[PDB]
């Protein structure tokens, strides 16, 4: 249970700096911009995940429809055992019923 | 206006520092820790239900589940091909006509209907269009050219006795779901389709003048059309001395979709112009 | 010459514009070059700060994505055979050497995947939420309608002391009406600057009206929001996307 | 082979038919009220009473009714910009008579929302009507 | 600081390469061609007359309109022999 | 380009009051004065403007953005005009509040 | 990380560098489309539309080959285009 003995360099975080000034700058870029780009647009992430959102087996089953024949093959493969587990327990398994 | 504001002056600014959802909105969750959400964890003790494998929903243990010992009949037989008409009351289409959504002026069928959201469609779910019922008859005041695709006797003689006209029509669930929403069928870039025929079951509704139908012969229309005012007890009023007669005689084409365009055409939105057919076997085919 | 400006759109006929000073940003000491009318369905709105908190975590999270993974017990590298036979051996008993219970094995639950947080509050909660913070802005005394945006030069320490003869406070969010027509003494001035931040009117949001401590609103930029939020009490619900053709809509 | 075609701008304005509106119209004015349904515009002025209610984007009075637990009525107040004490007093008092006890009531001011317990929203219309809001 | 540019949508044309094998199959449909044709086709560079179907695709959609949806007159005799029989 | 020295705020309203706010009145509106000089309606926004702006530069003291909705008649702008601001601190307040002797404080920023 | 090609594609690429780019393209463009072989052991149904039995609805009705073995020494003879089910 050992504690650290020496203070830690203090972090000093500006909050100025440019990303965190500039932040949630183009929100409301629907509204104010008579719609044309959804605020989906401004999400940089990977590509199965833009603008979307799902439960750990939603989401393996999505990546694998899109990204799927683009994976290297343990990876592949461990999704498939992932996404056939993940069914498994979801559908069989738990209190509620 | 609001009082609140003047309490603002007096204090500190509304930063990110200090924000509070609405208290209630976020019910606060609880995790298996400690003495009293933890050691068995609200899962019970021992048996199936403890380490989570209780059987399937409808499993009763054994005995014939309750929801296989009752016998299949059809209830739900077929239901994927039954037609379905979007009820409208007289009472929605004057109060819509009241607050100046359509217009009685021009002549008023689903896309007029559609664009006052008075109505809304779904084709997909078999919808055939709208029909028409009576709960407003005595209240309807107004004088409207209508389109529907089913209606009543009532609903109709509410209309005549105003001295407008109705007229039951049929749309193919293609011809629908492009009549309904026409702005996206247009940015589609296809022609304009034929409209279909009613199929043989509906043949017998939209010939009759009876029922005002599209199909229909138009030398029983004024024939009936006075008979259902004998059984109502009111003067049919003449629709031909009237100064808006020329809107009310408005039909379309069986085979039409829209009023003034006509299968085949192409609308290009972005030049504002429409595109027609020269060829001759493509005005045969979308003419026929 | 006073600059006066009438609001543009019907106010109801139970409640009375607001008013706030127009400035000027040329001069230190012109304070008041003018007088403004602000509609009260956007400047004079209920306050709600509930629904600032709202759209401000929206903003904060819906564009979030963690990518964490941990690998479970299947993932780690080796382990598919049970490490010594399930009874005499005296010790306790295992599968997989890579369970979660032993040293180097999978992880028991832990973060799973990149996942998004991702949702949208309704359209008319994020409009809500604009007006309010415009308002908040100005009931607090912290909104400042300037015309122009002019700057009579391009040195930034000229901003810096012009903000704090006017005790504007540390930070600053300058609103103009368009990207390209933004006038370069400002752009060269703001860009060397971190406190103080320009930025178009189609991107003013909840955030970052909240981070900086006084709002400076162009004059037509102010016409063009005004406009803008308003819109939304009047309509209907789509019918299909408004990108697309509308009969009144552009 | 693409077959023949041509370009008329003239049927034009049998398309601009189809574009559906984005606002919501203005109510035409009429000779007589209350309209065929109902309907009864807001008046000329507005009322001396220290509170106001806002007609709905469609221009009808704020008045729901809505249920919980399938057995809990209530009647719902909505839009009001003024001192809504003043609203909860009078609602209150116009209820008693009916009841013979004061009606159990809610006020959220943050909100700008009175809540009522039971269905009186046929009553309630009505008398925000002769209130002329 | 001064923000970035706002991200807007190109009003253009917009035609994939029909040689690079990692567009979509679906970006070189000519269902897409009339797509981009409906958005703006005047400056699309689609050829108006390919927006109507092909000799052969009419003598299809007309053979097979033949064959599923009867003339009105085949209806009406089709009903009155069904009547007929239950009468 | 030179930076004047920052104003205090600290407003303290001087006896002469009424006649400077009738003087403005008369100038402004550029009108004898109705019987009751007092209780003009502000509504225009040229004279409002000039109004304020006026006793703006005599008065040394601006009316906020927030209460310019708050003024419609000249009585606004009196009472207004009758009530001090103090820019001291609730800390500055109390050392010159007469402190006790055996309290002392010390600031230390 | 990710392929940025799709490995089903990783044949075709195959042929579009290397040797394979200058063999003759009247031969390459034989070998590219494939004409979908005579029905032979399962029997095709003509129509693209069947009235369902049960149902009497209009059904859109596709027709599916049936995988055939061809054994090698089925390379050294001809067997009419059939072989092993
Ligand atoms: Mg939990
Ligand atoms: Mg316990
Ligand atoms: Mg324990
Ligand atoms: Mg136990
Ligand atoms: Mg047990
Ligand atoms: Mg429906
Ligand atoms: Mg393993
Ligand atoms: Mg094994
Ligand atoms: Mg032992
Ligand atoms: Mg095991
Ligand atoms: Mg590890
Ligand atoms: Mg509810």
């Amino acid at each position: 249970f050992h504690v650290r003995v020496t203070l830690p360099p203090r972090k000093v975080v500006d909050r100025w700096n440019e990303k965190r000034a500039m932040f949630g700058v183009y929100d409301n870029i629907g509204i104010l911009g008579n719609f044309e780009k959804h605020p989906k647009e401004l999400i940089k992430g990977p590509i199965w995940l833009r603008g979307w959102k799902g439960n750990e087996l939603q989401r393996c089953i999505r990546k694998k429809r899109m990204v799927g024949n683009r994976m290297f093959i343990d990876d592949l493969h461990n999704l498939n055992k992932r996404i056939s587990y993940l069914y498994k327990h979801f559908n069989r398994h738990g209190k509620y019923r | 206006g609001p009082r609140a504001l003047d309490l603002l002056r007096a204090l500190p600014r509304v930063s990110l520092a200090n924000l509070k959802p609405n208290p209630g909105s976020r019910k606060p969750e609880r995790r298996p820790r400690g003495r009293r959400r933890g050691r068995k964890c609200g899962r019970g003790h021992k048996g199936e239900r403890q380490r989570g494998t209780r059987p399937r929903l409808g499993f009763e243990g054994g005995q014939t589940p309750f929801y296989l010992r009752i016998p299949k009949y059809g209830f739900n037989e077929g239901h994927s091909f039954r037609h379905q008409y979007q009820p409208l009351s007289l009472n929605r289409l004057q109060y819509l006509i009241d607050l100046g959504r359509v217009d009685p002026t021009q002549p008023i069928d689903l896309t007029q209907l559609v664009n006052g959201r008075g109505v809304t469609i779904q084709p997909s779910k078999r919808d055939y269009g709208v029909q028409l019922v009576e709960e407003g008859a005595d209240t309807f005041k107004a004088k409207v050219n209508i389109e529907v695709q089913m209606a009543s006797e009532l609903a109709i003689a509410a209309i005549e006795k105003n001295g407008g006209v109705v007229t039951t029509a049929f749309y193919d669930p293609r011809s629908l779901e492009i009549l309904c929403k026409p702005v996206p069928f247009f940015l589609r870039g296809q022609p304009i389709p034929k409209r279909m025929l009613p199929p043989e079951a509906l043949v017998p509704y939209y010939t009759d003048a009876k029922n005002r139908g599209y199909l229909a012969d138009p030398a029983r229309f004024p024939e009936a059309r006075l008979e259902l005012a004998r059984k109502y007890g009111y003067v049919l009023p003449d629709i031909t001395k009237d100064e808006l007669f020329k809107m009310l005689s408005t039909r379309k084409d069986p085979r039409q979709i829209f009023f003034g365009l006509a299968p085949g055409w192409v609308v290009n939105m972005a030049d504002k112009k429409i595109l027609k057919p020269t060829d001759e076997n493509l005005l045969k085919y979308y003419s026929s | 010459p006073p600059v006066l400006r009438k609001c543009e759109l019907p106010v109801p006929a139970h409640r009375r514009p607001v008013q706030a000073w127009i400035e000027s940003l040329r001069g230190y000491e012109q304070e008041r070059v003018g007088l403004t009318e602000l509609h009260p369905d956007v400047f004079s709105t209920a306050p709600r700060l509930d629904i600032l908190h709202q759209v401000a975590i929206w903003q904060k999270n819906f564009k979030r994505i963690s990518y964490a993974k941990t690998k479970t017990r299947a993932e780690v590298r080796g382990g598919g055979r049970k490490p010594w036979v399930q009874k005499g051996s005296g010790r306790a008993r295992h599968g997989s050497i890579r369970s979660p219970i032993w040293r180097g094995g999978g992880v028991a639950h832990g973060p799973r995947g990149p996942t998004s947080y991702y949702y949208m509050l309704p359209m008319k909660v994020r409009v809500q939420g604009l007006k309010v913070a415009l308002t908040v802005k100005l009931a607090q005394d912290d909104l400042h309608i300037v015309d122009s945006l002019e700057l009579p030069t391009a040195d930034p320490q000229y901003l810096i002391e012009l903000a704090r003869y006017r005790r504007w406070g540390d930070s600053v969010l300058l609103v103009d009406l368009e990207h390209e027509d933004m006038p370069q003494n400002v752009v060269a001035a703001t860009s060397g600057l971190k406190t103080f931040n320009l930025v178009p009117a189609v991107g003013l949001n909840v955030h970052s009206m909240l981070k900086h401590q006084t709002l400076v609103l162009t004059l037509p930029t102010v016409a063009f929001l005004e406009e803008k939020l308003l819109w939304h009490n009047s309509r209907y619900t789509p019918l299909y996307p408004f990108r697309l053709p509308y009969c009144d809509f552009p | 082979e693409y077959p023949s075609f041509v370009e008329s701008v003239d049927e034009y304005h049998f398309v601009e038919r189809l574009l559906p509106p984005a606002s919501i119209p203005r109510p035409p004015k009429h000779e007589h009220y209350p309209t065929p349904s109902g309907w009864q515009p807001p008046r000329d002025p507005a009322p001396s009473l220290p509170y106001f209610v806002r007609r709905s984007r469609m221009h009808n009075i704020p008045v729901y009714r809505d249920i919980t637990h399938g057995n809990r009525q209530m009647t719902v107040i909505r839009k009001v910009e003024g001192d809504i004490w003043a609203l909860q007093k009078d609602v209150e008092d116009f209820l008693s008579p009916l009841l013979g006890k004061t009606p159990v009531t809610q006020v959220n001011e943050v909100t700008g929302t009175l809540r009522v317990k039971g269905y009186f929203d046929q009553q309630l219309k009505a008398w925000l009507l002769e209130k002329g809001f | 600081y001064r923000a970035r540019p706002p991200p807007r949508r190109s009003q253009e044309p917009r035609w994939p390469d029909p040689d690079d094998p990692l567009t979509p199959r679906w970006q070189l449909s000519p269902r897409y061609a009339a797509k981009q044709f409906a958005r703006h086709g005047a400056a699309s560079g689609v050829a108006a007359g390919s927006l109507w179907p092909s000799q052969e695709q009419l003598r299809e959609l007309e053979a097979e309109e033949r064959e599923w949806y009867p003339s009105l007159a085949a209806m009406q005799e089709s009903l009155r022999v069904q009547q007929l029989a239950e009468e | 380009l030179v930076c004047p020295p920052i104003q205090s705020r600290t407003y303290i309203p001087p006896e002469d009051l009424q006649s400077r706010l009738e003087s403005h009145v008369k100038e402004v509106f550029g009108s004898s004065v109705p019987s009751n000089w007092q209780d003009i309606s502000l509504e225009d926004v040229h004279l409002k403007f000039s109004f304020l702006a006026r006793l703006a530069n005599d008065l040394r003291h601006a009316v906020p953005n927030s209460r310019l909705h708050q003024m419609c008649r000249v009585r606004d702008v009196l009472d207004f005009y009758n009530v001090p601001v103090q820019d001291r601190s609730k800390f500055d307040e109390l050392i010159a509040s007469n402190l006790p002797h055996n309290l002392k404080i010390t600031w230390g920023y | 990380p990710l392929h940025k090609v799709p490995v089903g594609l990783w044949k075709q690429l195959r042929l579009w560098e290397g040797i394979y780019s200058r063999l003759p393209r009247h031969y390459l463009r034989s070998l590219e489309e494939a004409r979908t072989p005579t029905p032979v052991h399962y029997r095709p149904h003509g129509a693209k539309f069947k009235i369902n039995p049960k149902n009497w609805q209009r059904e859109r009705v596709e027709d599916v080959p049936i995988p055939v073995h061809y054994p090698p020494e089925s390379q050294l003879g001809l067997w009419g285009g059939e072989g092993w089910v």
